């Protein structure tokens, strides 16, 4: 990217999870006049973020790949899948930190 | 009343290393109160392993009730069992209640838990035992009573 | 401030009051009622649970429809097992809706439901209606899933071709496809699907439906209904009736065939011709001429009397306590207010005031 920041003077760099702004200019060696990032004026809260650390029965959850085949995490997962998917009206879309996770854990799932 | 019996919870713990009996404390102030207490005798001193329902009973007269607590979890020193809760297992409600009040914040609190006759407090201690991952011992009163345990 | 915080409340509520248009509303109209019998009805977020709240505001809804909708028609299905089971042909007589309202209470819902098979179903009912009449379907959707046969959208483009409405009461979320048929069924209007948030709420999301529904500018349908006045008659000795084939002691005449009939208002079983009382009628009248809002007066300004003009109650004595109608210029107290343009629907100092 040395090229692309020499060549051209003026290089807006926008995106709307770009967080923490300093790394980038760490990790490419560019400098900014301005770097800020913006906090929407909304009336009413439109996202519910939320962080799940237990399942019901209060023991931890984490996607340690050492542990993928444990029957608590999997099971804890697996109630936490079913009980969103009771409630979400239309969609519902899951992310999991590799392929991999995703193959082994689906497969406990339906046994 | 209420006010009056308000407690200096978690400054003095209770822990064991070696089957030897620390009384350790997180801040150094609490040792002018327990060194120089007349019954007793990141700091801990030792005391014999009769002498802890001495040091107990005086604890909860010196204004500081201890607490043990267990942290399963980042002890590596027992060596860890491997026991679960097999699928077919269905825990009621109230039991998962008196589970909760008692590894609420992740460490195993020493209490008691008081339900119904027949309500399952079989099924609670195994679940303890289940989640803690430790070796375990069990007493009870018959020895027909320690029969169905193993059942 | 927590007085003021009533009042204030109370003039906001009184804001979506105070824009009050005689809009053309339909008062002859032929409802289907679409409840939901499902497992997603099983829940306990209303006691004692959904399926035994929702019939019993069925019931009450059944009672206030027709008192206020004397003219009107209604049926009644039910999504049961994956089906539309239909409870109740689309007639005018209250009391044979309500029955099947409390049969339908003892049995247990289950199965999933399905948004087409109603809807295909109402459109079937509704197909044998006069173009005068508005169709409408009152759907009480409970469930946050929707298992169909077939294409959901073709079904919502053949209602928006017959002209049938559609009003949707969810129960746990908003649905994609429930918000798609109300809004391309209402012309575009997305404030007919409603989402309870309550047991209170839900009463009176009922209650409004009652109301007759404005009609659009562009949906013509105006005509000219033969309709007849029957004269009542006193016999002694009972007759057979010509809609029941029962012997009744009384019972009306009709005008065109001089059949009798029970009980009004019902189209003769002979002339198929709609029989109706001028009483019917009247019922209707306020929603023609709607009584325009009464604004709050300021305590600026001075009063006529210190009593009501209507109820004879001393105004009590910051805010002005006293609603003045702006066509004869009258204060009223707060109580009368209330009852003036909900259970009355003619202003007295109106009446009063000569011309
Ligand atoms: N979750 C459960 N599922 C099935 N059976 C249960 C469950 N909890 C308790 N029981 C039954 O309840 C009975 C009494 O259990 P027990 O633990 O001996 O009661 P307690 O010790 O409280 O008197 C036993 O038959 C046991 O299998
Ligand atoms: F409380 Be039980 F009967 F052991
Ligand atoms: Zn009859
Ligand atoms: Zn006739
Ligand atoms: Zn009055
Ligand atoms: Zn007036």
């Amino acid at each position: 990217i040395k090229p692309v920041f020499e060549r051209f003077s003026s290089v807006i760099i926008t995106s709307g999870t770009i967080s923490p702004l300093d790394m980038y200019p760490r990790m490419l060696n560019f400098k900014t006049v301005l770097q800020k990032s913006y906090a929407m004026t909304l009336a009413k809260k439109s996202f519910l973020p939320m962080i799940i650390t237990k399942g019901s029965d209060q023991v931890a959850i984490s996607s340690r790949f050492e542990i993928r085949n444990d029957p608590s995490i999997v099971r804890n997962y697996g109630s936490m899948l079913v009980e969103f998917a009771k409630i979400t009206p239309d969609g519902m879309v899951v992310f999991f930190p590799s392929y991999l996770y995703m193959e082994s854990i689906v497969s406990m799932w339906q046994t | 009343f209420i006010k009056g019996a308000t407690i200096s919870y978690g400054k003095v713990k209770l822990v064991i290393k070696h089957n030897r009996y620390f009384v350790e404390t997180t801040q150094a102030d609490i040792l002018q109160m327990l060194l120089n207490d007349s019954v007793i005798g990141v700091h801990s001193f030792e005391i014999a392993n009769e002498s802890v329902e001495v040091v107990k009973k005086r604890c909860q007269e010196i204004d500081y009730p201890v607490l043990e607590e267990y942290d399963f979890r980042n002890d590596h020193r027992n060596p860890d069992l491997d026991i679960d809760l097999k699928p077919s297992t269905q825990i009621r409600p109230y039991q998962e209640k008196s589970l909760s009040k008692m590894f609420g914040n992740g460490r195993a609190r020493s209490g008691i838990i008081v339900l119904p006759c027949g309500a399952g407090k079989t099924l609670v201690g195994i679940t303890a035992a289940c989640t803690i991952k430790k070796s375990v011992i069990v007493l009870c009163t018959s020895s027909v009573s320690v029969m169905q345990w193993r059942q | 401030a927590s007085l003021v915080a009533s009042i204030v409340e109370a003039r906001k509520k009184r804001t979506a009051k105070k824009n009050i248009t005689p809009y053309q509303r339909g008062i002859i109209r032929s409802l289907i009622l679409t409840l939901d019998c499902s497992e997603a009805m099983l829940e306990k977020d209303l006691r004692p649970n959904r399926h035994a709240m929702i019939i019993q505001y069925a019931i009450d809804f059944v009672h206030e429809f027709f008192d206020q909708n004397p003219i009107s028609q209604m049926g009644i299905i039910i999504m049961r097992n994956g089906l539309a089971q239909l409870v109740s042909q689309v007639s005018g007589n209250p009391q044979d809706h309500i029955d099947a309202l409390k049969s339908i209470r003892k049995q247990e819902p289950k199965g999933n439901p399905s948004l087409q098979n109603a809807l295909e179903m109402a459109r079937g009912l509704l197909l044998p209606v006069p173009a005068h009449c508005t169709r409408e379907v009152l759907i009480v959707f409970g469930s946050l899933s929707t298992t169909d046969p077939g294409d959901i959208h073709q079904t919502i483009d053949s209602l928006v071709s017959e002209k049938i409405r559609v009003k949707v009461l969810g129960l746990s979320a908003q649905v994609a496809i429930c918000k798609e048929l109300c809004k391309a069924t209402n012309y575009g209007d997305e404030s007919f699907y409603k989402i309870l948030l309550d047991e209170t709420h839900l009463k009176e999301l009922f209650n409004e439906a009652v109301t007759p529904l404005p009609v659009n500018k562009i949906n013509k349908g105006f005509t000219l209904v033969k309709m007849g006045f029957p004269t009542r008659i006193f016999e002694d000795t009972p007759t057979f009736c010509s809609c029941h084939s029962k012997l009744v002691y009384g019972g009306y005449f009709c005008p065109n065939c001089h059949s009798k009939v029970c009980s009004l208002p019902t189209v003769c079983p002979c002339c198929d011709l709609m029989l109706i009382l001028s009483t019917h009628l009247a019922r209707s009248y306020h929603h023609l001429m709607p009584l325009k809002t009464f604004a709050e007066v300021p305590t600026t300004e001075k009063f006529r009397s210190e009593d009501c003009f209507s109820c004879q109650s001393r105004f009590p004595i910051l805010t002005s306590s006293r609603y003045r109608c702006e066509d004869c210029k009258q204060e009223f107290c707060v109580d009368c207010d209330v009852f003036i343009h909900e259970i009355l629907h003619n202003c007295p100092g109106c009446e009063s005031k000569p011309v």
